[PDB]
């Protein structure tokens, strides 16, 4: 019924503090109004982009000029890559640090980067598997390294990339 | 990490409520100050008669408030925790913090 | 709106500025024939108003500098680092071998009484570890936890966690049908590490890899739960010497210290069978230092007790089983 | 002047080129006659930034 983040620019902040005007006694005057309106329509712009400094910090919507000091913090350098995929990698690299590897589990990495349906995963005897890509969003190549990461010590793998089935 | 439970807390609700508590034999000042805008308890932690507190840190529940200080000589090493008596999904809230309220804000020492 | 977080960075306006817009859009409401000269009641007023708003934006600009990686410092540095999980040590104990008290009971080891720093000479033992200062925590801050299994990543971090006395550890992977250049048998992979024990190791690799026994190595070490044993390596096998020649002032005796000690931390990072570049050696050396110091500068590898003929200027690597290595009585300085 | 950088590692991308190219503004803080580029310092701060 509410929500948990209270974080939010402050709904009707302006016609706040007019109601503390006493009892109407300057109001219709449109001299000490305009005054006080000036000062604190000030305050608006500061209080709207108190939210901007906590909201674009975050790692889903940071930009690449910021991105990079989040993924410094965590060891996950830019190297060549640009701004819509370097939010991948680093989604991947920490994911990583909960998994096992497992088929379930495998799906369940692959799911963010491909939607619903672009990825299957076929397996084979002996430590052979294998990656289909169906609506891919991203050049690979660059992400491929990380994906070779969170497989088991021994996996054969093969990667097959194409556009819809 | 063998850890006894040792300490209750219970707060009146005033938004600046401050007292005196004793802790592992040792004595430290508590103030409490409640947010309007982020509706949570704030807490400071200092020596008595310090000039500044040494921690302050916002009040939340399941999280070890103490866990990045225990490297202070004037920092207590035990456990301080808040979880609920009641359903599990309750927040913390002003009047909702004590033995019986809702909320067990509680504090547990180490066996040495 | 060129104010605040931009991506960019974080802009601040000045004081100034702030007062420049606050009289126009003020002047705006009454027109250009209003006072707002010095020392007028009306631009008396607006001072007062602006400097209590001025505040606001520096508390804002400290706030996101107090939280970045680079102005981290005191307490703040440890809550940056606790939102990774980790934190600092706090009094350690010293531990000897038969003031100080038995560790458990003995028959047919040694622990510290006192809570930190202290007794410690042979033939009468960890010293020191009072307190661990920011550099050292923010380089144990390089290091990675994860609850992972049977992957790269987790085993690397299992290691440098469980086995005691690890320094370096490394992974090599040969996930093919036929063996590589290295001489893994196909499907296999091999684990080297540097330091640490040989029957602990074996159990702590038993219980992260997968129920597949995929080791090869040098030596092997049963384990039991039915039995099976773990294949691993040691490298160690190697200490390099170092020299540098420059161009200008001279750097005293402390910046010596300064450069010499610098140089050792990135040497010594090194992989197991990397390769060092003699191009990042110079970097580190105009970084250790203040810019605007020398105009040329060179540096000599090779190994001790060698020829001084044998310095050499190109990259140098390691085979499979070293692990480069420098310390003191080295880095020989000269001027051109 | 006209400089040229060349390197041997991973494909640098574009906008990523702006810091380095910013960074040799440190070319345009030589002093009258007595400016020495002393290329070491080039390469020093293309490393660097």
């Amino acid at each position: 019924l509410k929500d948990v983040n209270h974080i939010h620019p402050l709904p009707d902040f302006v016609r706040g503090g007019f109601d503390y005007v006493p009892s109407d006694i300057f109001s219709g005057k449109e001299n000490f109004e305009q005054t006080l309106r000036i000062l604190l329509e000030r305050l608006e712009f500061i209080d709207q982009k108190m939210v901007e400094l906590a909201e674009l910090r975050t790692t889903l919507n940071a930009e690449d000029a910021i991105l990079d000091e989040i993924g410094r913090q965590l060891g996950i350098y830019r190297n060549g890559l640009n701004d819509p995929e370097y939010r991948a990698v680093i989604m991947i690299l920490t994911g990583n640090n909960s998994k096992s590897g497992t088929r379930a589990d495998i799906i369940a990495t692959l799911k963010q980067l491909f939607g619903e349906d672009g990825v299957t995963t076929y397996k084979g005897y002996n430590y052979r598997l294998d990656i289909n890509i169906f609506n891919t969003c991203m050049e690979v190549t660059d992400i491929l390294p990380e994906i070779i990461d969170m497989l088991p010590l021994v996996t054969h793998l093969r990667v097959v990339e194409n556009q819809g089935y | 990490r063998t850890v006894v439970r040792t300490f209750d807390f219970e707060l009146s609700g005033y938004p600046d409520e401050t007292f005196r508590v004793v802790l592992d034999s040792v004595t430290y000042e508590l103030r409490f100050m409640w947010n309007e805008r982020d509706e949570s308890w704030f807490m400071s932690l200092g020596d008595i008669g310090a000039q500044r507190p040494t921690i302050t840190s916002k009040l939340t529940c399941y999280s070890d408030i103490l866990a990045p200080y225990r490297y202070l000589d004037n920092v207590p090493d035990g456990n301080l925790y808040l979880w609920p008596l009641g359903d599990i999904r309750t927040r913390a809230g002003r009047f909702n913090i004590g033995p019986l309220k809702g909320i067990q804000m509680t504090y547990s020492s180490l066996i040495e | 709106e060129n104010y605040g977080l931009t991506g960019s960075g974080f802009n601040l306006p000045p004081m100034d500025d702030l007062v420049q817009e606050t009289k126009k859009t003020f002047k705006s409401a009454f027109g250009e024939d209003f006072n707002t000269e010095s020392n007028s009641v009306a631009d008396k007023l607006i001072q007062i108003f602006n400097e209590r708003e001025y505040q606001l934006w520096l508390l804002m600009g400290s706030v996101y500098y107090a939280q970045t990686m680079q102005g981290a410092e005191g307490i703040y540095l440890d809550d940056l680092l606790g939102k990774r999980g980790i934190y600092r040590l706090g009094k350690t104990r010293s531990t000897g071998t038969v003031d100080y008290e038995l560790s458990s009971d003995v028959q047919v080891d040694v622990r510290s009484i006192e809570p930190g720093y202290i007794r410690d000479v042979h033939s009468v033992f960890i010293d020191g570890s009072d307190v661990e200062s920011d550099n050292e925590y923010r380089i144990r801050a390089a290091t990675s936890i994860s609850e992972g299994k049977a992957t790269r990543p987790a085993i690397l971090a299992a290691l440098l966690n469980k086995v005691e006395g690890i320094e370096k550890v490394r992974i090599f992977n040969n996930n093919t049908d036929k063996t590589n250049s290295l001489g893994i048998p196909p499907y296999r992979f091999m684990v080297v590490c540097y330091g640490g024990g040989t029957a602990e190791i074996s159990q702590v690799l038993y219980d992260t890899i997968a129920t597949s026994n995929n080791t090869y190595g040098d030596t092997f070490y049963d384990i039991t739960t039915q039995v099976e044993r773990i294949w691993h390596t040691k490298a160690a096998a190697r200490q390099l010497a170092i020299r540098v020649r420059y161009r200008g002032r001279p750097l005293s005796l402390t910046e010596e210290t300064a450069i010499a000690n610098g140089l050792a931390t990135a040497v010594n990072g090194t992989m197991i069978a990397g390769t060092l570049y003699n191009v990042r050696l110079v970097g580190t050396v105009m970084s250790s230092t203040s810019p605007d110091r020398f105009t040329q500068v060179y540096v000599d590898i090779k190994n001790k007790g060698q020829p001084d003929s044998a310095y050499v200027n190109t990259d140098v690597t390691a085979s499979t089983t070293q692990v480069l290595s420098l310390e003191l009585e080295d880095v020989i300085f000269s001027q051109i």
